């Protein structure tokens, strides 16, 4: 009765929307910005993070946000790690979360930046192209939806050197579901806490 | 970098999610080791909408999160940079579970083991040289090494194997306890090198 | 496998030779790290005939054995399997000498650092990622890094010009400063090349 | 005028002979067996060895030998590590040391097995070809000389995947010399004690 199935992801459970867009962070034009949105009624969250003593801006941001145990949204980019970018890089992370919160609030759901997790992946040491990312943020809020393809797009948008996306969902016989997406093909030896 | 987002419509408080996540990450992502380089950005998040209105027994919530994470780890391993072999290093017979994990990682990260594997070579000598450097309880005269279920080294010497296929299991028993652990890894290929240098 | 035999016509008791050899090995062979795989066979022997009939001062015996071992370490690095880059990783400003050595070794063994160097690519982020995993006292905001004398990392962020640093030559020096003390250490390593993979997979 | 000079090795200091022969251990028929002989008057020695918990027969034997602080010769082969070879591999190490000591005793210098350090390098897990090795011991002892070429042949004979030998000598301004040879191009990260 319980089914673990590939080709389904973050939008398999009820109460989630997702999308992925090409924001021009990647020179190639590929999808590079993902959004995962919790529709409620509950907003419980937990998180674990690299034990690397060098942590990127988005890790430092999200570690702080998770102390609340509450999330409305996760915004994730590929095409740059925003890592070893110092206080200015952290300001960009904060600006991304604020932009997601503002776009969601305008869209109809009152959200503060502290309710938005931020993840990045890609080259270490470059700052993010903020004009492109912020334009992408507005776009992706208007593309998100509960359908399985919304999950697919988000899974594709987080890819860097990956050739295929990674998704799975567990459908429990008691009628609840856990969905997941992941990426990572190199610099891949997690040690999480 | 490994990023992962998990979602659920199970009704669960943050503490319930934290347990499920920390157990799953210990057993899965923490034992996925492709190239031994841990990133500055790894993140795993687990969100609950509670849209089902069903609070699972914690054990069932933990098991569901584990199954998803473990399958994601399988998918990550299968698409690793330059992968030609999908390698599992199992260490059994260690003094402690942590000893087994340390031994398995030592073997999985070793550059001569990984290149032997790329070459489809059941090179137990390189496995022993590697595991001999692990900072754990070890008796060289009690070690066995198997490739795809075939014992090639027993009691720390050659036994009195076709590795052409992509799936390879290396199993090393240390004969000093009951601790066991398993690491998902891959081989070190020209494709890895080219992707990371060019 | 590394095997080394040293001989001397200096007059010296076994204990004097032992001091010389242990001091030299710790500073040289123990800091030579090509592919991170320590062998079942490594041996270094030091024999004395005393045929010179001269008993040197301990300090002088130490220094001579040290210089010899350090030079053989340079030769071993230069002829490593599939070598294209002779890479020296120096860590300075660590909390302890041992911390610097642990740092230097973490960088030297990192497969992404080594493949970046094979590509002549000054991918300094890979050095920061590697060093952040060292089980040492570290402050990510105080890390500075130079490649062949040119700054690539300053106080944990990128130096202007970093990505244009020329690593085309065979010799590469990486110096990483941790700004948390004055512990220092140097590792001789090499890159990870197609030649290394071919040799070890045939 | 203290000088450090390459292309000079273990026979640079006085009181030392060496040689290297092709014993047929290597399928190639390259040089594969080296001898370093101490002529005296003194026989003081020190050694350090791999900290790997898996130690080859020749490491175990030489650690034992070195507890005396005394050595008359070192015999070294390439084309096989004699590692992970059990009681019989250790017997082969002893048989080599015995063979050298006998051959030296016949050459003109009375020597026992316990005076002969033994080193090996090459593939792990395979037994040595003893008939070939022992025939080579007879040859190498008959070939050993104090000329530089003797040190040079020995430096060549210990090579495996090396493309060049590694040799140097330091000639101190107080009229004594330290000479050295080494090999090792992979599985090369020593940790010694």
């Amino acid at each position: 009765t319980t089914r673990l199935l590939r080709a389904q992801g973050v939008t398999a459970p009820a109460g989630f929307r997702a999308a992925g867009v090409a924001a021009g962070i990647k020179a190639s034009g590929a999808l590079d910005l993902a959004l995962v949105f919790n529709e409620g009624p509950d907003y419980a969250a937990a998180g674990v993070f690299t034990r690397n003593q060098v942590k990127a801006a988005p890790v430092l941001w999200t570690q702080q946000v998770l102390t609340t145990g509450r999330l409305r949204a996760v915004i994730l980019n590929s095409g740059g790690a925003n890592a070893c970018t110092g206080p200015a890089g952290f300001a960009d992370t904060h600006a991304t979360a604020e932009a997601v919160a503002a776009a969601l609030s305008d869209w109809g759901t009152e959200t503060g930046a502290i309710e938005v997790a931020v993840c990045s992946t890609g080259l270490i040491g470059d700052r993010l192209p903020m004009d492109k990312l912020l334009a992408g943020v507005a776009h992706v809020v208007h593309e998100m939806h509960g359908g399985l393809v919304g999950g697919d797009e988000a899974a594709h948008a987080i890819m860097t050197t990956d050739n295929v996306p990674k998704q799975v969902a567990l459908h429990h016989h008691d009628n609840w579901t856990v969905g997941g997406m992941a990426k990572g093909a190199g610099m891949l030896a997690p040690s999480l806490a | 970098t490994m990023l992962c987002v998990l979602t659920t419509d199970a009704a669960a408080e943050p503490a319930a999610l934290e347990r499920a996540l920390r157990r799953a990450a210990a057993a899965t992502f923490d034992r996925l080791d492709i190239d031994g380089s841990c990133s500055t950005n790894d993140t795993v998040l687990l969100l609950s909408s509670g849209a089902s209105e069903i609070p699972p027994a914690q054990a069932d919530l933990d098991e569901a999160v584990l199954r998803v994470c473990d399958d994601l780890c399988a998918q990550l391993q299968a698409d690793a940079e330059g992968v030609t072999k999908r390698v599992t290093v199992t260490v059994t017979g260690a003094a402690t579970e942590d000893d087994a994990l340390v031994a398995a990682r030592q073997i999985a990260r070793d550059s001569l083991v990984k290149t032997a594997l790329f070459g489809s070579d059941p090179n137990w000598g390189r496995v022993l040289a590697a595991v001999g450097m692990a900072p754990i309880t070890l008796d060289p005269d009690r070690i066995s090494v198997s490739f795809n279920g075939a014992a090639v080294c027993v009691h720390g010497v050659g036994a009195p194997v076709d590795l052409s296929d992509a799936d390879i299991d290396i199993t090393v028993d240390l004969g000093v306890g009951d601790g066991q652990a398993r690491i998902r890894t891959t081989d070190l290929s020209h494709a890895y090198v080219e992707e990371n240098s060019a």
